[PDB]
RNA sequence: GCUAAACCUAGCCCCAAACCCACUCCACCUUACUACCAAACCUUAGCCAAACCAUUUACAUAAAGUAUAGGCGAUA
RNA sequence: GCCUGGUGAUAGCUGGUUGUCCAAGAUAGAAUCUUAGUUCAACUUUAAAUUUGCCCACAGAACCAAAUCCCCUU
RNA sequence: UUAAUUUAUUAAUGCAAACACCUGCAUUAAAAAUUUCGGUUGGGGCGACCUCGGAGCAGAACCCAACCUCCGAGCAGUACAUGCUAAGACUUCACCAGUCAAAGCGAACCUCAAUUGAUCCAAUAACUUGACCAACGGAACAAGUUACCCUAGGG
């Protein structure tokens, strides 16, 4: 996403009012573009013997492309929610 | 016993009960007090009058 | 000024003189907007006080 | 200047004037001398002593500065440890 | 002269006059509300007050949101809380150059999802921020049932929401026929968002579309006055029978 | 505004002093103000007209103009140039003589 | 003495109060006023002012033309 | 192009500015994209405060004509 | 147009994003778009000039023009108390700027005529420094031309 910032500062409006803008408050400045950031890994629990990234039952952190493209559609992985980490602690307690 | 002011005796437009201004101030006050429910071309005429009277009081005359 | 207020009954010196008592005797007009932070005593008239 | 604003219908101060001048309550405007911090290497110390002074203003300069500010700026100010406070009231004029 | 009511109240008055006033209250509440969306295209400020450096005094700060433009394809797909930013720039980030206008468009991606409640693969145009919010919600069913109507800002996402909420409001056997355990597992996974069926029909309807639905509810063939007059007359002859 | 309290001796430390009882048998009379001060006010106009006003004068203002004019003329040599305003009941003298007229009117008993 | 001259009252203006209208029958988006066949939203710009112009330039009370912003200037 | 709107556009330029009667009242200049204009000054006007103003006699004002400055008396 | 300012618009590249198009950020082109084209002048143009000082005009207090007559200036050198303060004055016909200065504290025991540049802004911790802004009271940055010119006026 593209985060901008207004050049010209807005006079503040009060508590029960909306800030009425001018044509100079439409002049923005690009503070950030999110796509050009260091990309994060996501945490998934694999539910099969998937390739070298992990084995059954094991929570790992994958690149988002591999996680959203190959693992999560095909039922190979489930999200690292606080619902199923319970279910897989309790799966690991039955071995 | 000062329970009412005499200005609460006068009846008239709601934007000039107990208030006196010149014409630019009457127009500004009328726009901010009652301008939201003014008719369309009355509101439009009044915006143009403030714009004219602005450009007259502020940029024209003899004394400065 | 304060001797003047005490002499004319406007500020009662047999009670504590807070800032409310200087306002109610109308000895000092202070306006909190215009950022007055209150009264300062002033040495004028120290002799004959 | 603006004699009647579009929002309030009041006079406005010219903020250049406030940014450069000092109104004493008796009506005198104090200013700083032009060029007091320019090219000091080529000025004689008499001249540099003259430029580092707080110089009063003319009569018509004073009335021009009165008309360009509003009554807020013409007001008694009882500051705490004001440097200019002994110069507000005008002592010992015989007109 | 003057109107009795200001003009920005006029719309509101139309929600009391005619066909709109017979709408259910939980719908008109959902139109009257004005809560703000999550900031997508601007950093919010931290707090209410903020000490600025130039004079060292704490001064109150609001955060005025950037106006976002949503082309109608944003309502065909699931974008985040985001769309185009129609604005202007100074030419080389100094105000003493040409003020010239700029549009910031997001990056779109045809992806594909699997709603477990509807049990269907949708091909949706989506953005990177939407994929991220799906990951943070732990699934598209949660992403749609959790996100507010204002924040979600898609007609299609709200139609998915009405679909899922009617599927949960009815406990539908049509989710997985001949597999009741899977139905009960899916329905108990999203037990959190149980809404009555009388409210789940009106979720995400536009005002014109709700006007239509309410118009079809209370349309009736008129009762032939023969039957009304027969009812009144048999009433009167049964008052004469008891005399 | 309160009546000022009764003091033991006069004048008070501020120099205040009440009007005397009975009122003196002059042809004229000067009231006090709200605040029980004797009403002689300075007044500038044009930046150079220094002048002084005796204000709540009730009675014959022409006797007061004769007596003020007889009082100030040793302090000037000439008779002071005045103006009675018989309607409002003021008397307006040219030049500041506020402290001298306040002291003088305290002597007279007003 | 011709041409003429005169005339009050149609109505209107500004407020207040009050939230308006709209199927006799028939015809009326085709060449409207014709009886009857196979698709909507997307920054207003500029004038003007700055004595040029190029950033910029207004669209209850009181705090207050204050804090602020600004070719730190016009001004806001 | 033409029309409507912004729009009572703007015009340091042209033209025009409506009863009576009285009074006071004309020629140094400096800056300026300035010399068709403005700002300050000079001159002008009213009101106010005060005390001198004007005319001027001796004396006096530099070395490399006519006069003026200064100036008590009057 | 090789005036100034843009690249919003297209077309290419390059880099990111994504797993060619699209999006984001740069860069180069084309197409344009916005705005401008100072003043003096025996009508105007060419030439010359535009600020500061000396002399004549202007003979003797001050002031006095010209596209009037002649010289010059846009520094150099020495010193590092060329420190700090402060009565009273002069003043380029305004303002802004300019000048002179006793006493004092602290110490020793400037020449030249002109020899220059406001405000804002920058740079700097600070002290300070910053234009042939020479069109020299200086717009932060804008050229030629129109017998197609147009309008408002003047001779
Ligand atoms: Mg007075
Ligand atoms: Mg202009
Ligand atoms: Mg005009
Ligand atoms: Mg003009
Ligand atoms: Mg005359
Ligand atoms: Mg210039
Ligand atoms: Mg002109
Ligand atoms: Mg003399
Ligand atoms: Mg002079
Ligand atoms: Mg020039
Ligand atoms: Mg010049």
């Amino acid at each position: 996403t593209v985060i901008v910032e207004r050049w010209w500062k807005v006079p503040l409006a009060g508590e029960g009012r909306k800030p009425r803008l001018h044509r100079r408050h439409r002049v923005y400045k690009l503070v950030e573009d999110t796509k050009h950031r260091p990309k994060e890994n996501l945490e998934l629990i694999l539910t099969q013997s998937v390739e070298n990234v992990g084995v059954r039952g094991d929570l790992v952190s994958v690149k988002k492309s591999l996680g959203r493209n190959r693992l999560l559609p095909q039922g190979l992985a489930v999200y690292a929610s606080p619902e199923n980490k319970k279910l897989f602690e309790e799966e690991k307690l039955l071995r | 016993n000062f329970e009412k002011h005499p200005k609460e005796l006068i009846r008239g437009p709601i934007w000039l009960r107990g208030w006196k201004g010149n014409e630019l101030q009457r127009c500004i006050r009328k726009r901010k007090m009652v301008g939201s429910r003014m008719f369309a071309d009355d509101l439009h005429n009044l915006n143009k009058r403030i714009r004219y009277l602005y450009k007259h009081f502020n940029r024209h005359g003899k004394f400065r | 000024r304060l001797q003047y207020l005490i002499d004319l009954g406007r500020v009662d010196p047999s009670q504590p003189i807070d800032l409310t008592q200087l306002v109610n005797g109308r000895g000092v007009t202070i306006q909190p907007l215009k950022r007055d932070y209150g009264v300062q005593l002033v040495e004028e008239g120290a002799d004959t006080f | 200047l603006t004699y009647f604003s579009a929002r309030k219908g009041k006079r406005k101060t010219v903020k250049a004037v406030i940014d450069r001048f000092l109104r004493l309550h008796c009506g005198l405007w104090v200013r700083r001398k032009a060029g007091y911090k320019k090219k000091l290497w080529k000025k004689t110390p008499a001249r540099k002593k003259r430029l580092r002074e707080f110089v009063f203003c003319n009569k018509t300069q004073s009335k021009l500065l009165d008309k360009m500010t509003t009554s807020f700026w013409k007001r008694r100010n009882w500051y705490v440890d004001d440097p200019y406070q002994k110069y507000h009231d005008r002592t010992n004029l015989k007109v | 002269p003057l109107h009795k009511y200001p003009v920005w109240l006029w719309k509101r008055l139309q929600l009391r006059e005619g066909i709109c006033s017979r709408l259910p209250g939980h719908y008109l509440r959902s139109l009257e509300e004005e809560r703000t969306p999550t900031p997508v295209h601007y950093r919010p400020h931290g707090a209410k007050f903020k000490i600025n450096p130039k004079n060292g005094q704490r001064e109150r700060v609001e955060d005025v949101p950037i106006p976002i433009y949503f082309p109608p394809e944003s309502q065909r797909g699931l974008w985040g809380g985001e769309g185009w930013i129609l604005g202007q720039i100074y030419a080389n980030n100094d105000k003493l150059s040409k003020r010239l206008k700029k549009v910031w468009k997001p990056q779109l991606f045809e992806r594909e999802f699997y709603s477990e409640i509807l049990d269907k693969k949708f091909t949706v145009t989506v953005t990177m921020r939407t994929l991220d919010l799906i990951d943070e919600a732990y699934g598209l069913d949660f992403y749609i049932l959790k996100t507010p109507k204002e924040d979600l800002c898609s007609k299609f996402g709200m139609d998915l929401k009405r679909g899922m909420l009617l599927r949960l409001a009815r406990q539908d056997p049509q989710l997985h026929p001949e597999d009741p355990e899977r139905r009960a597992a899916i329905y108990d996974k999203y037990k959190e968002f149980a809404i009555p069926e009388e409210e789940a029909e009106w979720v995400g309807l536009t005002l014109e579309e709700a006007i239509e639905k309410q118009r079809l509810l209370e349309e009736k063939d008129p009762v032939p006055l023969f039957k009304i007059y027969v009812a009144e007359l048999i009433q009167q002859l049964q008052q004469q029978a008891l005399s | 505004i309160p009546d000022p309290p009764k003091h033991e001796h006069y004048p008070t430390p501020s120099g205040w002093q009440p009007p005397r009882d009975p009122p003196p048998n002059l042809p004229y009379f000067v009231r006090r103000s709200r605040m029980h001060n004797i009403p002689v006010y300075k007044d500038i106009t044009h930046g150079n007209r220094q002048m002084t006003v005796i204000r709540k004068v009730e009675g014959d203002i022409w006797a007061l103009q004769k007596d003020v004019e007889d009082f100030l003329s040793p302090l000037l040599g000439k008779t002071p140039v005045t103006q009675v305003n018989e309607v409002t009941g003021t008397l307006r003298i040219k030049g500041y003589f506020d402290q001298e007229l306040k002291a003088w009117l305290l002597e007279k008993g007003f």
